[PDB]
RNA sequence: GGUAAGAGUCUUGGAGGUAGAGCACUGAUUGGACUAGGGGCCCCUACCGGGUUACCGAAUUCAGUCAAACUCCGAAUGCC
RNA sequence: GCGGUCGCCUCCUAAAAGGUAACGGAGGCGCCCAAAGGUUCCCUCAGAAUGGUUGGAAAUCAUUCGCAGAGUGUAAAGGCACAAGGGAGCUUGACUGCGAGACCUACAAGUCGAGCAGGGACGAAAGUCGGGCUUAGUGAUCCGGUGGUUCCGCAUGGAAG
RNA sequence: UGGUGGCGAUAGCGAAGAGGUCACACCCGUUCCCAUACCGAACACGGAAGUUAAGCUCUUCAGCGCCGAUGGUAGUCGGGGGUUUCCCCCUGUGAGAGUAGGACGCCGCCAA
RNA sequence: GGGGCCUUAGCUCAGGGGAGAGCGCCUGCUCGCAGGAGGUCAGCGGUUCGAUCCCGCUAGGCUCCACCA
């Protein structure tokens, strides 16, 4: 699915507009290379989403489009977090 | 889940019978003894 | 309160379900056994004329038992039924067990009839 | 406005209207009534019109017994279409009325009030009508 | 101005199976032949008449077909030898 | 077996001297006592069915069996399977051996029960009494599962009228509300 | 070629539910008793209940209707 | 043109044998079940009321009134409590070669079938069993795949076929 | 009187009397053959203490249920005529409902 | 008028065993938290033990057609 859709369903960014703006500002990289707001993701990718002074790197496990927390916190797996 | 199966005789070896079974209810191999036309007797038949 | 049916009431339904399976009318008659609380009766009935070919019981002037249908001495009247069958030239019968489960002492009468000449 | 709120089938054959009335021939609830002389379908709108026409002129008096009920539906294909291509949608409800059948029943008023009310009902109906009363042999 | 409408959704039917009586009362019948075709036991088998797996009534011996009744609302087919 | 001799030696002439009979022998015997559980598992969650049925073995000496549903009901399904509740039908001289300890200790042990069924007859001679706890039976130990499990009893009298069944259960020794 | 079976009529015996009738089922129903339950209003409700309802009607019942996919019945003709 | 439909099964239309059309009116099927199959032995369903502690209109239990208002895998008709409807024991006949005689009728095809022989299952025996209460759950030929085969195999013996 | 069969609930439900010493039935116990998803309630065994109270047979009630005419009527084969989404005559067949009535059982075999 | 897709919190949308997000409103806690008000799942009626989930219809909102003389 799309990057902003994946960030919406994975609850990393709760709003799709904010995820779209973050990915359009050149902050999120998939498998090392920079990408736009619509890069297709696969289970087994290494996301490099950048918050405000954060370096959260997660791992994709599954892809399901459910807007409920019972079936949402099982797709991303945190690997390491870096403040700066 | 309902597939075509054949039943060969354990003694004669020929595939004498065909039937159907459900794989979910019967995962194991079935064992029905039937009449064997070559052996002139009722022998155990095994699914192959 | 409870007004449950008698043992003879379900026995008639059991007799009806038994007599549906075997006709008893192919020039080969049937051997009917009635087990009462005191002694046993035996009759041979064939359709369609309904005549009784042979009948015998413990309740008779002859054949002092004198058990009168408790022990395995019922085999005496069980073979005497076959005696009245053989004196009238009956070749073979079927066994009409009635509403009684075949485990005795109706089975004793059937075995006594089998040993005395009735080939059923 | 009379109609069944549930039916077994919404589309039925139109049927036939041969012979006299099978039942409802004799007046036995009210004192006076209308006896049908010809057979046609009676729409529930006509039944409502006849009932209001009787009830208004009988503002003081007894109640009206409606002996007929529009249980049979009729289907009406939409206009300007070709013939066939399926049966049309049901439009309304009619009652199959045979000659000799009693339609409406009145008791508890005078003779001329009942006659004028039945005349006002009969002028709304599409069938030939007559005035009948209860006979006591008996 | 032509306008279209649809559809029927009820335009299918199964093939009719030729049930009913196949022989008549008083007719000579050969053994094994079909007497009456059934869906369920509308008419019961009687003397020298069997019932098939499709509830088909057939004569068991050669004879003459007689239609009788059990009573009160039950029927029978019987074949009596000549 | 003491009550078996007791009723034949005391109540059997007492009924025939109470009012006239066509038959000298017609004393109404007892037929069946059934115990009904109806657990429901509160609700469908207690998977210890085999212990719930064996809880009834302390009350009635015969082995009880579970009962199965005949129609699913929308409140607490309970489909056609999963047998919930227990029914035991106990017969023999064990009616007499059960009613002896019943009218001995079971009725006065209840803290609030002083009289049951002044109007609760069926019209054809039924007595049915409700038990809420397990502490009523003295053979039930206090170190049990301790959850509230209730008993049910149904007394079947051979006499077909209320006026006969009431006058037998008054003089057999089982008290009434009055 | 078979040969005289074929057909009509009188007599007899059958199968099959149409016309008509009927509620004995399945629906839809109209009226009266009967009133499960719901509607306002007074004592009260911080809440249980009671009264009147010229108030609606799921049950059930005495009646009155209707039906191609309703039949306790049931023709005349046709059929064998 | 577009929309819809194309094969099979059930009811009505269908006119009291059978059959009978329309882009007529209603629904289902391209399965399921090693058991819901076979045999033997037992039993009778749904709802109303009374009484019951967690039960209130309904969970479970006793009673009456209950010829069926229940159930019959799946869906309509026909039928079934002398149960084909429910419960247990043992089993695989859910069989090999057949089959007198029949039903439908363009053909192809489809359906029932007494009874014989070989081997069984259940039952003391009589007897029943060649799938499910019946009627749908399925498609030709050609061409290939697999197993068997005292069949042929291009001069002979094999092999390819 | 008991067993066992054939006649379309004219064979049944409901009420009231009568029977038991023979027979049939309840009834009484589990040691045996056999048992229930459990249980001598059911199916088995052994006993004649207590009884017709129930089961069963006979005798009267037509309340419910059942069978059921004659006449009439509806319908209808065939022929004919109009005012032709229907109606009216003629020859012949002829319902359903209702009514009069019948009915609280007959016909066999064997044993006692 | 005829096909296809929906009618779900105040708004916008996911979704046979008993249904949810972001925004809008609150609740104590010093850029994010863990909880609550609000749902005839547009309505009726059938298949079973229950329907947002399967179906026959009524209103409504989008999309594609309504052509040849």
């Amino acid at each position: 699915m799309r990057l902003d859709k994946f960030l919406k369903v994975s609850r990393l960014i709760k709003r799709r507009t904010l995820a779209k703006e973050v990915a359009d500002q050149g902050r999120i990289s998939i498998n090392g290379n920079q990408a736009k707001a619509s890069s297709d993701v696969k289970p087994g990718d290494e996301l490099t989403v950048r918050f405000g002074q954060k370096l959260v790197t997660v791992q994709v496990n599954e892809l399901k489009d459910t807007t409920k927390k019972e079936e949402a916190a099982n797709m991303y797996t945190i690997l390491k977090e870096e403040k700066l | 889940m309902r597939v075509n199966i054949t039943l060969a005789c354990t003694e004669c070896g020929e595939r004498n019978y065909i039937s159907k079974k459900n794989k979910r209810n019967n995962p194991d191999r079935v064992e029905f003894k039937k009449y064997c036309p070559r052996d002139k007797k009722s022998t155990l038949h095994r699914e192959t | 309160m409870i007004t449950k049916t008698s043992k003879n009431a379900a026995r008639l339904k059991r007799h009806a379900r038994v007599r549906a399976k075997l006709s008893g009318t192919a020039e080969r008659p049937r051997l009917n056994v009635f087990r009462s609380n005191k002694h046993i009766y035996a009759q041979i009935i064939d359709d369609v004329n309904g005549v009784t070919l042979a009948s015998a019981s413990t309740l008779d002037k002859d054949l002092n038992v004198e058990s009168t249908g408790d022990t395995s001495a019922a085999t005496k009247v069980g073979e005497l039924v076959a005696k009245r069958a053989a004196e009238k030239g009956i070749s073979d019968v079927v066994f009409d067990r009635g509403g009684y489960l075949y485990h005795g002492r109706v089975k004793a009468l059937a075995d006594a009839a089998r040993e005395a000449g009735l080939k059923f | 406005m009379l109609l069944p709120k549930r039916v077994k089938y919404r589309r039925e054959h139109r049927g036939k209207m041969r012979g006299r009335a099978k039942g409802g021939t004799e007046v036995h609830f009210g004192e006076f009534g209308i006896q049908a002389l010809e057979a046609s379908w009676i729409t529930n709108r006509q039944i409502e019109a006849a009932r209001i026409a009787m009830t208004r002129y009988m503002k003081r008096g007894g109640k009206v017994w409606i002996k007929i009920f529009p249980s049979k539906p009729y289907t009406a294909k939409p206009l300007e279409v070709r013939m066939g291509s399926g049966k049309g949608a049901p439009e309304g409800w009619v009652a199959v009325v045979k000659p000799g059948k009693v339609l409406f029943e009145i008791s508890g008023v005078s003779e001329e009030v009942a006659r004028e009310a039945l005349r006002l009902a009969s002028h709304k109906l599409p069938i030939k009508t007559k005035f009948v009363k209860r006979e006591e042999i008996g | 101005s032509k306008k279209g409408v649809g559809s029927t959704k009820n335009g299918r039917d199964s093939e009719a199976k030729r049930l009913g009586a196949k022989r008549a009362d008083g007719q000579f019948v050969t053994g094994g032949s079909i007497l009456y075709r059934q869906r369920g036991t509308k008419i019961y088998p009687g003397e020298n008449v069997g019932r098939g797996g499709d509830d088909t009534l057939f004569a068991k011996i050669d004879g003459t077909v007689k239609f009788e009744r059990f009573g009160r609302d039950r029927k029978k087919v019987s074949v009596y030898p000549v | 077996n003491r009550l078996k001799e007791k009723y034949n030696k005391e109540i059997a002439p007492a009924l025939m001297t109470k009012f006239n009979y066509d038959s000298v022998m017609q004393v109404p015997k007892i037929e069946k006592i059934v115990i009904n559980m109806g657990v429901g598992d509160a609700v469908q969650n207690a998977k210890a069915i085999d212990s719930a049925v064996e809880e009834l073995t302390f009350i009635a000496g015969q082995k009880p069996v579970v009962t199965r549903a005949k129609k699913s009901i929308a409140g607490f399904r309970l489909r056609e399977g999963m047998p919930i509740g227990a029914k035991v039908t106990l017969r023999g001289e064990r009616m007499y051996d059960f009613l002896d300890k019943l009218i001995s200790v079971s009725l006065p042990r209840v803290r609030d029960f002083r009289g049951v069924s002044k109007k609760s007859f069926d019209g054809r001679g039924n007595y049915t009494l409700g038990i809420k706890e397990q502490l009523i039976f003295p053979e039930i130990d206090y170190d049990k599962v301790t959850k509230v499990r209730g008993m049910d009893i149904v007394i079947v009298t051979t006499a077909n009228t209320d006026e006969e069944a009431r006058e037998l259960l008054t003089q057999v020794g089982m008290p009434f509300q009055k």
